[PDB]
DNA sequence: GTTGACAGTTTTACGAGG
DNA sequence: CCTCGTAAAACTGTCAAC
């Protein structure tokens, strides 16, 4: 598991931007900062999130 | 370069709809598509260019 | 029952060269 | 504006490790 705080942050971002859930490169710097995850990890999270959470909506 | 943007399924659905009618776009339809999709005339010129690329490699065929 | 990861693939976006 | 090769952001299929 990722740390739960890193999840919450990205999920809160994800749901805030449901209609276009694609962070800008700058936004990825920031989420990776706040989470302590790497930029790859943030990218993989949103890839997996988009097909695992968004598309069902 | 300014980061690429995946098109909505509503958008894509439109293109293919017209691409199925003919594989090269006219200037009038390019305008109507652009209005319909909220996409630049350039973006759809390039989309059709890339769409034909894909079809040309579905010539496969001996598989 | 989910989840993070990644090799392999598809999708936007450009310039080269015509 | 076409066909082309190229890049690189995002997706697909997959699976051990939760």
């Amino acid at each position: 598991a990722f740390p739960k705080v890193a999840t919450n942050i990205m999920r809160a971002w994800l749901f805030q931007h449901l209609t276009h859930p694609y962070p800008s490169e700058e936004q990825k710097k920031q989420l990776a900062q706040d989470t302590g995850l790497t930029i790859l990890q943030v990218n993989n999270w949103f890839i997996n999130a988009r097909r695992r959470i968004v598309q069902p909506m | 370069r300014k980061k690429r943007i995946p098109y909505s399924k509503g958008q894509l659905r439109e293109l293919e709809r017209e691409y199925a009618a003919n594989k090269f776009i006219t200037k009038d339809k390019r305008r109507k598509i652009s209005a319909a999709t909220s996409l630049s005339e350039r973006q759809i010129t390039i989309w059709f260019q890339n769409r034909r690329v894909k079809e040309k490699k579905v010539l496969a065929k001996v598989k």
